[PDB]
């Protein structure tokens, strides 16, 4: 009886499109279905209550209705300021608790490709006195994300304590990625050339920085 | 209405935390208070309502002992206790205000969250309010940045030349480690011919640790 | 004596045995049902009278051996926001017979399509919350309604009225009445000795 919602939404501006929020048997239709939204970094609000009337304070753009198990959210025209995170809210009697959908992300169907830049910063001479060593190299000037970062010791790749994370959307409409590798002084001083590499449509950039600098 | 939230600290698993939402600004005998947790990567979760005049509650089949819901009519403030925080319990606890009494099971179909106010941010890790031990960085258009390591929890701020220079500083996501520590390295764009001729100092401030470090970055000698 | 207070009564005139004669007659069993209805639906419950809120809910027939007593009270009955606890059946399958009840959390159909998990335009909910708010009119106010029913000539009677007691008297013959023993004679101190069951 879990609510079924797509993780992402493909909404092209200029024309109407319908999105579905479905549950299961004796999950949708026996109880009213609500539409809820939340601003990123702010408290949520309500979009459509009971799928009957549009509440005051909200522009009449989202149309709420129920068709059996599937609940549809009909929209008319897409705006740049109406990109709030949409969610589906419903009540089920088999759980005695509200069940919420997976959440649909609306993205306007952008940015030209640019050459990536990778700069590596080795630790200074004071980290080896404390018996610690980490390697940080930044990846930027790439769009979109979902890039892969790897570490090369110029003899064989090493997969031990490699830290990678999902890139975040920059305020300048870009993507930036940071990679880390915390190692030991036995391994940090083992080789005289350490590099980190990334892939970008089949192209790679290798920056060779010696530990002794 | 005064729906503000009280601050809470990050606690390791093995204890309990207190999350409180202010209930003033409205009558406590007619308005219900609902709590919704928002966790990334999945849907929202909903665990029970309260009746702020007597003892009445209803639980769902997700949590039974981790969430204890209380009320206070003399001070008009509700207190919620969350025990054994984890990745499942790491969610934004939103304080929601809804009209209706609803001490039964057939009334929740007609309810809706009227107003959401000041959702608390709750986190959990073995890492305590420990302090950083960051050492200066040796660098090698060009780019220059300063790192921060073995610090917990988020967030931290970065300043270049005591905050007098702006170069489009953007925060970077970190990776959770086995012991538990964040990692941030803010990198600004610098000219290739300006690396040691112009001074470049980095300021890292840790608000939970209440310590300030100001270490310059220079190449090795 | 607790039936002549606790706010003035909206309807205390009875349709059977008088409410002032409850002491005069002993009953076997008394039946009371407690619920709150709107002020506009008080006139619906009556001997030989029904409407929309009365036919689809509990109905009071012409013969009841009892009547209804209702009063106005707003202490925990009306909410300034919402009141979803008190619901009324407005779309029922058929007529609701007296001394019967039905509860359903499932949607009620109104045509030929069987709605047993899917809804739409032709299918609605049989339940609806009451409009109990102090900002509304007098007829929208909630009223505490209780109905008293008496069962006679089927069992021994134990719900008797409160029979009062008087003071002591000595050495002066009156028309006494000792637990139903009516007689005339003096009241003197007895030198006899009884047994506790006598």
């Amino acid at each position: 009886p879990v609510l079924t919602q797509p993780p992402s939404a493909s909404g092209p501006p200029g024309q109407s499109v319908s999105i579905s929020c479905s549950g299961s048997r004796s999950n949708i239709g026996t109880n009213f279905v609500y539409w809820y939204q939340q601003l990123p970094g702010a408290a949520p609000k309500l979009l459509i209550y009971k799928n009957d009337q549009r509440p005051s304070g909200v522009p009449e753009r989202f149309f709420g209705s129920k068709s059996g198990t599937s609940a549809s959210l009909a929209i008319s025209g897409l705006r740049s300021e109406d990109e709030v995170d949409y969610y589906c809210a419903a009540w089920d009697d088999s759980l005695s608790g509200h069940v919420f959908g997976a959440g649909t992300k609306v993205t306007v169907l952008g940015q030209p490709k640019a050459a990536p830049s990778v700069t590596l910063f080795p630790p200074s001479s004071e980290e080896l006195q404390a018996n610690k060593a980490t390697l940080v190299c930044l990846i930027s000037d790439f769009y979109p994300g979902a890039v892969t970062v790897a570490w090369k010791a110029d003899s064989s790749p090493v997969k031990a304590g490699v830290e990678t994370t999902t890139p975040s959307k920059q305020s300048n409409n870009k993507y930036a990625a940071s990679s880390y590798l915390s190692l030991t002084p036995e391994q940090w001083k083992s080789h005289r050339s350490y590099s980190c590499q990334v892939t970008h449509e089949g192209s790679t950039v290798e920056k060779t920085v010696a530990p002794t600098e | 209405v005064q729906l503000v939230q009280s601050g809470a600290e990050v606690k390791k698993p093995g204890a309990s935390v207190k999350v409180s939402c202010k209930a003033s600004g409205y009558i406590f005998s007619d308005y219900n208070i609902h709590w919704v947790r928002q966790a990334p990567g999945q849907g929202l979760e909903w665990m029970g309502w309260i009746s702020p005049d007597s003892d009445d509650t209803n639980y769902a089949q997700s949590f039974q002992g981790r969430v204890t819901m209380t009320r206070d009519t003399s001070i008009t403030t509700v207190y919620m206790e969350l025990s054994s925080l984890r990745s499942d319990d790491t969610a934004v606890y939103f304080c929601a205000r809804s009209v209706g009494y609803c001490s039964l099971n057939s009334c929740q179909r007609w309810m809706w969250f009227d107003t959401w106010g000041q959702g608390a941010l709750v986190t959990v890790s073995s890492a305590s309010t420990k302090g950083p031990s960051v050492f200066p960085l040796a660098p090698s258009t060009a780019a220059l940045g300063c790192l921060v390591k073995d610090y917990f929890p988020e967030p931290v701020t970065v300043s270049w030349n005591s905050g007098a220079l702006t170069s489009g500083v953007h925060t970077f996501p970190a990776v959770l480690q086995s012991s538990g520590l964040y990692s941030l390295s803010s990198v600004v764009t610098v000219p290739s011919s300006s690396l040691g001729t112009q001074t470049y100092i980095c300021n890292v401030n840790h608000k939970p640790s209440n310590t300030k470090v100001d270490k310059k970055v220079e190449p090795k000698s | 004596s607790v039936l002549y207070n606790f706010a003035p009564f909206f309807a205390f005139k009875c349709y059977g045995v008088s409410p002032t004669k409850l002491n005069d007659l002993c009953f076997t069993n008394v039946y009371a049902d407690s619920f709150v209805i709107r002020g506009n639906e008080v006139s619906q419950i009556a001997p030989g009278q029904t409407g929309n809120i009365a036919d689809y809910n509990y109905k009071l027939p012409d013969d009841f051996t009892g009547c209804v007593i209702a009063w106005n009270s707003n202490k925990l009955d009306s909410k300034v926001g919402g009141n979803y606890n008190y619901r009324y059946r407005l779309f029922r399958k058929s007529n609701l017979k007296p001394f019967e009840r039905d509860i359903s959390t499932e949607i009620y159909q109104a045509g030929n399509k069987p709605c047993n998990g899917v809804a739409g335009v032709n299918c609605y909910f049989p339940l609806q919350s009451y409009g109990f708010r102090p900002t509304y009119g007098v007829g929208h106010q909630p009223y505490r309604v209780v109905v008293l029913s008496f069962e006679l000539l089927h069992a021994p009677a134990t719900v008797c009225g409160p029979k009062k007691s008087t003071n002591l008297v000595k050495n002066k013959c009156v028309n006494f009445n000792f637990n139903g023993l009516t007689g005339t004679g003096v009241l003197t101190e007895s030198n006899k000795k009884f047994l506790p069951f006598q």
